[PDB]
């Protein structure tokens, strides 16, 4: 998932999107993030190498728009973008009412 | 009361905000931080103890 | 509580709930409220005699 925000210092609003293989958790809670998640005022809550996943995030008029695409690829060179055309269908629109200047992705570990 | 009808000038109160011997700044009808860009015909100045 | 001091104009449909002291002067407030350190949230104290 991803963490979006301005300063991410628990003094301002910050969007959090987390996938745990059964649901998608989207929050604006201003709690601490530490540094990296590990695995084996909340004014908005929303609960829902062959693989390549493409996403587009934009934030206009207080609306966070996420476009997504999923595709199987087979690559020869190590970690190079494929030469082709794929159209990204819309995935979700959120009325979170924030502005975002910085972001950081979330990794899964042992 | 000495009504001083000051005219034909632009307000520049930011000196008083930048100096020690001026303490209070309260404004009603206009913002206390948005005083510099305002224009008036006759500002009525009064000063008392 | 109504906001009277903020740094910039807001983009449409946005939320500001930060209660930090507005930096009117060049001196940092550092959590101290005073003159040239204005608190943003103020109320007009609505009364039926208004
Ligand atoms: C959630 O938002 C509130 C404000 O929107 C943040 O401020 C804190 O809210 C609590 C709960 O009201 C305040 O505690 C008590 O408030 C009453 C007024 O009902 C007051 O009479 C008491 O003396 C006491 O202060 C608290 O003062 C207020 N401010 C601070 C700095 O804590 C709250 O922090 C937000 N919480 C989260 C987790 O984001
Ligand atoms: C968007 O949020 C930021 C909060 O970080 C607001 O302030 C900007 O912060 C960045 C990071 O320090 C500065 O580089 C900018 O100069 C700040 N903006 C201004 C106008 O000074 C920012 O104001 C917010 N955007 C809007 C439209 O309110
Ligand atoms: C993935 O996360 C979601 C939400 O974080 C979990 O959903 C829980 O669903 C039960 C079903 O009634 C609720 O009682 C819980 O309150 C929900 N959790 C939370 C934190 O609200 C879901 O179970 C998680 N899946 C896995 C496999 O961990």
């Amino acid at each position: 998932g991803w963490i979006f925000g301005t300063t991410l210092d628990s003094k301002t609003q910050s969007l959090l999107i987390v996938n745990n293989a059964t649901n998608v958790v989207i929050k604006v809670c201003e709690f601490q993030f530490c540094n990296d998640p590990f695995l084996d005022n909340c004014t908005f809550e929303y609960v829902s190498f062959k693989n390549l996943r493409e996403f587009v995030f934009k934030n206009i008029d207080g609306y966070f728009k996420i476009y997504s695409k999923h595709t199987p690829i087979i690559v020869r060179e190590p970690e190079d973008l494929p030469q082709g055309f794929s159209a990204l269908e819309p995935l979700v629109d959120l009325p979170i009412g924030i502005n975002i200047t910085r972001f950081q992705t979330l990794l899964a570990l042992h | 009361w000495n009504r001083k009808r000051i005219s034909n000038c632009v307000a520049d109160y930011s000196v008083l905000y930048n100096l020690a011997p001026f303490f209070t700044f309260k404004c009603y009808g206009v913002s206390p931080t948005k005083l510099n860009d305002l224009c008036f015909t006759n500002v009525y100045a009064d000063s008392f103890v | 509580l109504y906001r009277l001091f903020r740094k910039s104009n807001l983009k449409p449909f946005e939320r500001d709930i930060s209660t930090e002291i507005y930096q009117a002067g060049n001196k940092p407030c550092n959590g101290v409220a005073g003159f040239n350190c204005y608190f943003p949230l103020r109320s007009y104290s609505f009364r039926p005699t208004y």
